This record gives C-alpha cells, structure tokens and sequence, in this order.
C-alpha cells in the first residue's frame, strides 16, 4: 500500500508578521551586491537613517542564519567585503565614498556584535532586539575580517584628507599676515572650510563620533608637523611677528574645534610643539634668565629643534639682534639631561592607531523597510 | 561675518585674571588652575551694537616679565584696552601706572581704555577701595568697572561697554 502525496498535500508556510528578515535567491545575489554595494552612491540614501545599507545586510544575514544556510552566510559576506573593497579601489580619492563605507562597515560590525548571541555584546539590548539575534551561526571570524577592513578604510580616509590639506598648510599658517600691528596661496579660512566639509560628510553619514574625533586629532597633528617642519627650514619666517601670527592661527583652529564640539579630540594637544615654537619666537633670547625661561617652556620641542629655531631667528627691524653663539651654547648646556629624537623634523605622516568603539543602537530590525530607490524589490520581507 | 573688527588688548600684572576675563567673555568658562600666558594669545567674540556686527579680536598678553614678548610695538592698531588689576592685591593696582604709561607710549591716542578691578568676589580680601581706583580712572581719562571672572559679575558689561564706546568713536 502506497501514497504519492494526494487535494495534493503540500507544505504551506505559516503566516506571521514582519520578523525583520530579508531573504533572497542565490541566483539574484550579484544584483544585490550590485545595487546595494557596487552601484550605490551615498547620495541616494539622503533622507533615510544612516547606515541603512549595513542594517539591510545584517537583515539578509539574519535570514540566512535562520534557514541554516551557511553557504548563503559565507557567500553574502565574502561577496560584500569584496564589493566594498572594489568600490574603494575605484574611488580611492573620494572622501565621501570612503567615509560612506567606513561608516557602514562599522555599523555592520556593530550589528554582528550587538546581535551575535554573545551576552557580553548584548547588555544594552531590549527584549525585542534580543530575539533578532543570530540563532545558528557564530560569525566571529567574519567580525575579525570586518575589523581589518575598517582599518584599511580608515587609512584611506586619512590619506585622502591629508592629500587635500597638504598644499594648503604652509601658505595658510605661515605666509599670510591677517592681524594688525605686527609690522597658489591659501588662507586659514580655506583650511577651515575644507575641514567643515569633511566634518559634515562624516556627520551626515553617521560615522561613529569617536572616529570623527580621531580623524581631526590626526589632521591637526598633520598641520602641526607640516607647519613646524617648514619653519625649521626657514629664516624668513622665524621672527616674533610670525610667532604672534602663528599663535593667532592656532587659536582660530582651536575655536573652530570648539564650535564643532571637537575640542576633546586630542587635536589641540597635538599642536603643542607648534605652539611652543610660536612662543619661542616671541620670547627674549639674550640672558641666562631668558634661556632658562625657554628651556622650562619648550618641553615639547627637542634640543635640536630649539637650537635650530634660535639659529634661524631673524629680526625684522635692525633695532633687534640675532641670537648669539654663547646664548645657544647656554641652551645646549641646560638641555643636557634630555633624550630627544635624532631627526630634526617631525614625521608628518605619523598615524595614530585608531581605536574603534562598539556602539550598539536602538533600531529594531522589524521596523526597517527598504526604500524603493535602492531597486531591491527582488528582496522579500520575512 | 562682521561690520567692524575691534582689536582690544588685555594688559596688567600676572595673576590678576586677564585670561579668565577672556575665557569668561568668549565662552563663559572660568578655570581656577589657569596657566600663565606666554607672549600674546588670542580669542574672539562677535556682538551686536547699533544693530551692527562687531567682532572683538582680543589680544591677551603675558603679565610676567619672563613670559613677555620682546616688544610692545604690537599694541599698534589697538582701538581698546582693558587695564586689569586684582582688587585683593594693592601692588597689582600700583603697577597700573606703569602699564598705562607703556600703553600710551605705543598706542594710538584715540584708544579707548578701561581700568578693570577684577576678582570682586574677594570682598573679604579687598585691598583697593573702589573710590580710590575710580578717582585714578577719572584723572587719567580711563573708564572704570569692577569685575569677577569667577562669579561672572560685570564681565559682559565691561566688554560690551568698551566695544560700544569704540563703535561710537569710529563709526
Ligand atoms: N577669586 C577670583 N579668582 C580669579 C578671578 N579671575 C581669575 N582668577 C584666578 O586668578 C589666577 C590667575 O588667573 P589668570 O586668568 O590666569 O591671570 P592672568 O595672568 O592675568 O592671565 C587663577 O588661579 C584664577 O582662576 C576672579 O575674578 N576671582
Ligand atoms: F597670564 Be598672566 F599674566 F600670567
Ligand atoms: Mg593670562
């Protein structure tokens, strides 16, 4: 006695509300990577929550985890990471695109943590959020790959921003008298406008604020080194007048920081060498007392740097005098206990190691819906 | 942007509270552990006067001789000055004469000058009676106010008053 399956009996699916998952057919995967990564321009996403691409990706992963489909998990992620890399090799000079994928890569990482299933990443979840966690798969290894990617992307973001700022620094900081009583060019306003633009991009795209703070710490470090290094080569800018101008310039940068709530980034602190050089230029340089004041004050300048500036120092009125050899020797004797670097110039390309925060959010996957403009109609809600 | 830019110098002995008058005025901050000013330092703030935008460019200077700029010639172009002493230290007030003489040796003759007795919160420690400092101001053609960067009393008023008086002279 037999039974083929016959009202031909069929397995029907349970009808439930939006779980906040996103299923797709393996055959349609390149269209997905193509419309969600490769061909997605940051500006299409104006008017939605930041990092919707990362949430959407976690929602797809979630479903894949739920159907127990580890081929889908591996495929999707491996393919997404390659898509992003490919977009960044193509747009290797585009600050906006680079920051876009930094932001989204980081949020996708947060999602994989926040919904890992590890209770240590979940302390801040709501019950509803806790039920959007991965059930079957532990994706630790992919989290590691994503962390490596974000570092590579962050480095490309700094490279791009430094490339734009470089040709501006010396001219703006040293070759533009903008205040009274002291006697391709850029002004300081143009550096500040360029930094506004970077900042606005990073904000509009929901980059972690800890990352933003680090970006500007890093760029201020660059201004410090590039300006200081040029000054360590030139007599024509080592005068009290430049000292004051430079200090003023630095204070405008500092006020800019405060205005953007960036003052706790560490950026100010990275300028201490240039600030001390500016002060050194202004100070008296003749007596024993003068030399002691200089040695006490210039704790962030090496001996070689202090000596270079004193050697370069050039009065602008004949009514003032060049620093004497005896004065320099007095400085040299006083700075003996020091252990300074061998190289006169600062390394302007020095990179501070980035610390990426973990910032879980209160977005609920089951309230998230794809905007039609992404042309992902072939995705289906579960 | 702005319609007028007014360079204003802050001068007077070390410790009297110049840098804190400045931080209070420009961002409503006061710090008990203020570092001594080296050379000349700067902050700006814009205000409205007669419905016009006045950018105050404030030159904050060292009061300690070992921290001062080689030369006072930077006073040039200044339209205003605050000459600050500490009401709780008569010596800082005695030194106002010397600060004032130097200022007038290097500054333009239309400069507006305000004598400022700072730290008025230290009433229990007062060494300079108000009437004395006011008669000095009067006799020397200085305007006069007592301020406290600590509790903020008259700080806004000191700067608003000098900037407004400058606006009347130059507009
Ligand atoms: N009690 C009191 N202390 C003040 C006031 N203004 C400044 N100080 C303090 O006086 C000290 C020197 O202040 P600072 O602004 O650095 O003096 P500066 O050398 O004139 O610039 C610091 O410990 C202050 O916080 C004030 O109005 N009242
Ligand atoms: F800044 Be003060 F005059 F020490
Ligand atoms: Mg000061």
């Amino acid at each position: 006695l037999y039974f083929q399956g016959a009202m031909q009996v069929t397995v029907q699916r349970k009808e439930k509300d939006f779980q906040g998952m996103l299923e797709y057919h393996k055959e349609d995967e390149a269209l997905l990577i193509r419309n969600l990564v490769t061909d997605l321009k940051p500006q299409m996403l104006s008017g939605t929550v930041p990092c919707l691409p990362a949430y959407i990706l976690y929602m797809c992963i979630r479903h894949a985890d739920y159907t127990n489909d580890d081929l889908k998990v591996h495929s999707l992620l491996t393919s997404t990471i390659n898509g992003i890399k490919k977009v960044l090799k193509k747009h290797n000079d585009d600050f906006e695109m680079t920051s876009f994928w930094l932001s989204n890569t980081c949020r996708l990482l947060h999602c994989l943590k926040q919904y890992s299933g590890d209770e240590g990443f979940m302390t801040q979840n709501t019950a509803k959020q806790n039920e959007h966690c991965l059930k079957n798969f532990d994706l630790t290894e992919y989290r590691q790959v994503l962390s490596d990617l974000s570092i590579q992307i962050y480095q490309q973001l700094i490279k791009i921003a430094e490339g734009v700022l470089q040709p501006m620094i010396v001219s703006a900081m040293l070759e533009n008298e903008s205040i009274q009583g002291l006697s391709n060019s850029y002004c300081l306003e143009a550096i500040i406008r360029q930094m506004n633009a970077f900042h606005t991009v990073m904000c509009d795209q929901g980059l972690d604020p800890e990352i933003i703070l680090q970006v500007f710490k890093q760029l201020f470090y660059m201004i410090n080194a590039v300006t200081l290094n040029n000054l360590l080569l030139r007599k024509d800018v080592c005068s009290w007048s430049t000292g004051m101008q430079l200090r003023y310039n630095i204070s405008q940068l500092e006020e800019w920081l405060r205005g953007r709530n960036l003052h706790q980034s560490g950026a100010v602190q990275t300028m201490e060498p240039l600030i001390q050089a500016a002060q050194l230029l202004q100070l008296k340089k003749k007596t024993q007392e003068d030399a002691e004041a200089i040695c006490s004050l210039c704790t962030s300048l090496s001996t070689q740097q202090i000596v270079k500036i004193l050697n370069l120092y050039t009065p602008l009125n004949e009514f003032e005098e060049r620093v004497t050899v005896a004065f320099i020797r007095t400085i040299q004797a006083q700075l003996q206990e020091r252990n300074d670097p061998q190289q006169l110039l600062l390394d302007a390309k020095h990179m501070f190691p980035v610390l990426f925060p973990f910032n879980p959010s209160s977005l609920t996957m089951d309230s998230i819906h794809i905007p039609a403009c992404l042309n992902l109609e072939f995705l289906n809600e579960v | 942007e702005y319609d007028y830019l007014f360079k204003v110098v802050l001068i007077g002995d070390s410790g009297v509270g110049k840098s804190n008058l400045l931080s209070r005025f420009t961002r409503n901050e006061f710090n008990l552990e203020s570092k001594s000013t080296i050379g000349v330092e700067f902050a700006t703030r814009s205000i409205q006067v007669d419905g016009k935008t006045i950018k105050a460019q404030i030159w904050d200077t060292a009061g300690q001789e070992r921290y001062r700029a080689i030369t006072s010639a930077y006073y040039r172009g200044a339209v205003g000055a605050l000459l600050v002493y500490d009401i709780a230290k008569h010596l800082t007030y005695e030194n106002v004469e010397r600060w004032l003489k130097e200022l007038r040796d290097h500054a333009d003759s239309n400069i507006v000058i305000m004598l400022v007795g700072n730290k008025s919160d230290l009433r229990h420690l007062r060494a300079v009676p108000t009437d004395e400092a006011r008669a000095f101001a009067e006799k020397n053609g200085l305007s006069f106010i007592e301020t406290s960067a600590l509790d903020s009393t008259n700080v806004e008023a000191a700067f608003q008053t000098i900037l407004t008086e400058i606006y009347r002279i130059v507009s």
